[PDB]
RNA sequence: AUCAGACACCAGAAAAGGUGUUAGUUCAUCUAGACAGCAGGACGGUGGCCAUGGAAGUCGGAAUCCGCUAAGGAGUGUGUAA
RNA sequence: GGAAGUCGGCAAAAUGGGAAUCGAUUCCCACUGUCCCUAUCUACUAUCUAGCGAAACCACAGCCUGGGGAACGGGCCAGGCAAAAUCAGCGGGGUGGCUUGUGGCAGCCAAGCGCGACGUUGCUGGCUCUUCCUAUCAUACCGAAGCAGAAUUCGGUAAGCGUUGGACCCACUAAUAGGGAGCUGGGUUCCUACUGAUGAAG
RNA sequence: AAUGCCGCGGAGCUAUCAUCUGCCGGAUAACGGCUGAACGCCUCUAAGCCAGAAUCCGUGCCAGAAAGCGACGAUU
């Protein structure tokens, strides 16, 4: 069949006989259907239904608002950055790039970590380069050297998101 | 494939029993019954 | 679709005497000599049961000895003869003295042209092409 | 939380004045009473807005607002009524009746035809031929391209080969029978001009004569 | 030239055999095949709903002409008696004690001349000449031994492989005294006998036969009139 | 019959643990 | 309550959903006729202007003005290649 | 049929042997109940009987479900239940109401009570085994989709019934869905239960 | 001749290595509808009703309470 064959069939033969009245009835009873769904369904499907009904309800309240005024093993367990190295620092946990967000500019730049100054939780981790929450790390700012503080936990979040000290 | 517990299979099995397919059993029973 | 592909008739249950790993004689003039059984079509889920085939069954075959260009394809094969005795539905027990089969495409027409040796009528009935190109059908 | 009917809303941005509109209509009625002359009593009928605009064109204004709203503003009692002997005029003041300033001959004679409305009686027994539909009931020297009308008609018709075809003839109207909504809607697609706009000039609230007759 | 399918198979030569005096159709499947054959030959020659050895490949198991019919060794007595009762008296039936049971694959026979598998037994050849009353010749078709399956014969025309050479084409025509054309049936299948059954006045081929192929068979068999 | 998937009756550790951690919740909000 | 409750700061899930019910709080019109329901009008400049095969309010880009009013939005949706 | 079994020709049959690589390994041929897939036959034991006749072990014993803060147990709580005496088998019994499907930083709103919800914008271990759950791979029936047909995608009820054979790989299959509650390999230097068999007795 | 070795070998046992057999009544779920309010319209739902899955419950099949029972026969 070529191109828009089904409306060629619709144009030539018409639509199904009961379509308009069936869809009118379905739209009319959809009001009861939604409430029946809300009161019967349980589990994830209920929970996603709850969250999407909250979103739509807040959304329709906002547009009716917008309508209104227009009318009016010794190993390190924390991510690290690269005898004294008695513990094991896995290269997997090791990181080299961090997302530093400028305060005034409000722009997040993914830049390499030049170095780490000190970890507030433990200065011993500073020698190992372990990046923790609140740790001070200096990174190159030529494309923007400046210091910054870690705004999250590298061990949990995985991505080193930090806020620039500027 | 639908099983024997199928309500459809029961329905057209009943349809077979409703027609002459069981009338060969009625006259069959009547033959010994009369003799 | 390969499973019962172009069968033109159902097959009755037959004694299985050619399981997998079997080595068996090529029966056509295509040039192949020996076949190795890799798998059989239409085997379900039976724990520990070795897949097996009978006369007229279609198998996956590898030409162990034969022409090189005939090889390097896992080609469908039709088991035409079987050494294990089987009960024909009319009651007689039959067994050919060697296990023979033919190299065939998935559709059901072989690459060969003439069959050397007897052909089981069960094989010749599920596969009209083999019956068409058979020399003696028993 | 409560089994109550939903109240849907749209983005029309055309809310009416309500009480303010009624007050404006009352003020306009008072102004029309204070107007110069011609003391008309005619506001609207089954005719369309185009007919009303055409009637208003031959005037320099037809306006009544909500019916009996102007009568309430005037007052049944003569003391509240601006005119004289309005106690009997208020009772006759019903339906669509209003004043104008520009006449009598045009109102009595000029009655343009218009599409009929439900509730009245058809002037004849209109019938529709079977087979393909006729737009002008055989008066067109009539395209059958009204394919969506096949679904939207409800008459015994089937859309065959892209053309709306009626299996059997159906009499749309019958003489001496009240017109129903279905018949009126079906006749709307055709040329059923079964209407005649009229006016009422029984009396005139003249400034000096003040004789609103009931003829 | 007509298009027919036994069950849902393009090979009608395997499941039926047609001559100038009778027709044979398989038994136990759908008689729509028997229905089609009766629609064109019911008023001309008898149509027998027969099996050979409890088998439906009667077309490739039995070879015959307008005069006589042959059955292999595996033919049961009941079926042979059934065939004799069905066929008219002026037609003779013969059992063959041949090692090559597939008579329809080893013998391609028209009313006057038959060409046979090269390695046929002498006693088989003698009884074929006695029953069929045709001149028998041992030769291969396109280097292929199955003459009955790889060649179709009629009184006025015949077909062979497209793989045959022109000199083989001329030699086969000269040895058969009938026009012969190199062609194919059922859209490129080189089993002409399995895909085509022809009498002297009508032809049946599989429904998957191309229009060009049907024109070729009609052209060689002169069936327009 | 219970006609439930989860038992309406509670274990003594579980009932005791509510007063253990409900009080701590008031401590935390304080 | 087609998986009710007897639970025990109902504290983990907990933020909330429901055309289930009963009470309230604050604003709305209403015998100048309330909501709804059926009958009808819901227009004419105008197919406003760019935008296009074809877009006439409703593929699509700013509004979105006016004669009439009791009201007809350069138009709420369906729909039409239009 | 011929190692398809197993980590693997362990063990038997070929009588063990032919060629390669470093006694070992591989390959081709050969053989075979390791296996498909178990069946049959013999002797002994186990069975019963005559005689003889122990020991370990022993607070007392002997059903399960939920609870008993724990350690849940057999004794306690609430239930299902519950009928003498026994025989032969086989060996079972000697720690959040957690958790799940939707990441981290900043800004803009702003239902509301300095926060502020949704949004919105910014960036880098395997061999066999009983049963249960649904969170369904297939089979049954439905809804939606450019769903013309065929084939198909997603979603709903649904656990009744299936979910393989070989070295992640390649086939079969309608599908090869996910989990809960006798044994061996490479890796570090009495009673009670279950199953059958008798058995006193209104 | 500790079943000396070999062939055949009834009976028995046995092999998806052989043959046979494996069925229909309700109630529902998803879902599709009828009438019909709530809410003078509408609506599969609220009261009721219909159709509807290999689902649940029965029929069928196995066991027979050894503390469930009935009929019949004889009765020293």
């Amino acid at each position: 069949p070529q191109n828009e064959y089904i409306e060629e069939s619709i144009r030539k033969h018409g639509r199904r006989f009961d379509h308009e009245e069936r869809k009118r009835k379905k739209a009319a009873r959809e009001a009861h259907d939604a409430s029946l769904y809300a009161q019967k369904t349980r589990g994830i499907k209920a929970k996603l239904y709850q969250e999407k009904r909250r979103k739509e309800k807040i959304q329709m309240k906002k547009t009716i608002k917008q309508h209104e005024e227009r009318n009016a093993k010794r190993m390190i367990t924390k991510a690290t950055f690269v005898k004294y190295e008695r513990f094991i620092r896995p290269m997997a946990l090791r990181q080299k790039k961090a997302n530093v967000t400028h305060k005034e500019l409000g722009v997040t730049m993914q830049l390499p970590i030049i170095g780490v100054k000190k970890n507030p939780q433990s200065p011993t981790y500073t020698q190992l380069g372990v990046l923790t929450k609140g740790t001070v790390i200096e990174v190159n700012v030529s494309e923007l050297g400046k210091y910054a503080q870690i705004t999250n936990n590298p061990e949990l979040d995985g991505c080193v998101n930090a806020l620039l000290l500027t | 494939t639908s099983g024997p517990r199928d309500n459809n299979r029961n329905k057209w099995a009943k349809k077979h029993l409703k027609k002459g397919k069981r009338a060969k059993n009625s006259n069959f029973s009547k033959f010994l019954k009369k003799k | 679709s390969r499973g019962r592909g172009a069968a033109s008739g159902t097959k009755y249950r037959m004694t299985l005497g050619l399981p997998v790993q079997a080595i068996m004689n090529c029966a056509d003039n295509s040039g192949a000599k020996n076949l190795y059984i890799v798998s059989v079509f239409g085997t379900g889920a039976r724990l520990n049961r070795l897949p097996a085939a009978s006369c007229g069954d279609m198998v996956l075959a590898t030409v162990k000895k034969g022409k090189p260009d005939l090889r390097k394809k896992i080609m469908p094969a039709i088991v035409v003869r079987q050494r294990k005795a089987w009960r024909r539905k009319d009651g007689v027990y039959l067994y050919f003295e060697d296990n023979a089969g033919v190299i065939v495409n998935p559709k059901g027409e072989m690459k060969g042209s003439a069959i050397t040796g007897p052909v089981a009528k069960e094989c010749a009935d599920l596969w009209p092409r083999i019956a068409s190109n058979a020399g003696t059908v028993v | 939380p409560k089994s109550r009917r939903s109240k849907v809303l749209t983005l029309a941005q055309t809310e009416k004045k309500g009480h303010e509109g009624k007050a404006a209509l009352f003020s306009g009625v008072q102004q029309s009473l204070d107007s110069f002359d011609y003391m008309w009593i005619f506001d609207v009928t089954n005719m369309r807005n185009t007919y009303l605009k055409r009637i208003r064109d031959d005037w320099k204004r037809i306006f009544m607002g909500k019916t009996k709203v102007m009568a309430k503003a005037l007052g049944h009692t003569p003391e509240e009524e601006h005119a004289e002997n309005v106690s009997k005029l208020t009772k006759l003041l019903h339906g669509a009746v209003g004043l104008l300033f520009t006449v009598i001959g045009y109102f009595e004679s000029f009655v343009q035809n218009d599409f009929a409305r439900a509730g009245a009686v058809a002037p004849f027994t209109h019938v529709i031929p079977a087979g393909p539909v006729y737009s002008r009931a055989g008066q067109i020297p009539l395209t059958h391209t009204l394919e969506p009308q096949v679904r939207q008609l409800g008459m015994p018709t089937v859309l065959k080969n892209g053309v709306v075809t009626l299996l059997a003839d159906f009499p749309l109207c019958t003489e001496g029978q009240q017109l129903d909504s279905r018949q009126t809607r079906l006749l709307k697609l055709f040329g059923i001009t079964a209407a005649e706009f009229k006016v009422g000039l029984l009396g005139y609230y003249s400034k000096k004569g003040a004789s609103v007759e009931f003829l | 030239a007509l298009r027919a399918q036994f069950e849902n198979s393009n090979e009608i030569g395997v499941f039926s055999n047609l001559t100038n005096s009778y027709a044979l159709v398989a038994l136990g499947g759908s008689e729509n095949f028997y229905s089609v054959f009766e629609a064109e030959l019911g008023d001309v020659v008898p149509v027998v709903h027969t099996t050979i050895g409890g088998t439906r490949i009667i077309g490739r198991l039995t070879c015959g002409n307008r005069k006589g019919l042959l059955v292999p060794s595996s033919t049961t007595d009941n079926e042979l008696q059934h065939l004799r009762n069905s066929l008219p008296d002026p037609v003779k039936i013969q059992r063959v004690d041949e090692r090559l049971s597939a008579l329809g694959n080893i013998v391609a026979c028209n009313d006057y001349v038959a060409l046979v598998h090269p390695d046929i037994e002498r006693e088989t050849e003698e009884i074929i000449a006695d029953v069929l009353d045709v001149e028998v010749f041992r030769q291969t078709v396109a280097g292929n031994v199955l003459t009955g399956s790889y060649c179709a014969l009629s009184n006025q025309g015949a077909l062979v492989h497209p793989r045959t050479s022109i000199q083989e084409q001329d030699e086969l025509s000269s040895l058969l005294q009938v026009p012969l054309v190199a062609g194919t049936i059922n859209r490129g299948s080189d089993v002409i006998g399995a895909g085509l059954v022809v009498n002297d006045w009508c032809a049946f081929a599989g429904l998957d036969t191309t229009a060009t192929e049907l024109a070729v068979c009609e052209s060689i068999f002169k069936l327009q009139d | 019959v219970s006609l439930k998937k989860k038992s309406k009756r509670r274990t003594t550790r579980l009932r005791s643990r509510i007063e253990k951690k409900a009080a701590e919740s008031k401590r935390k909000q304080k």
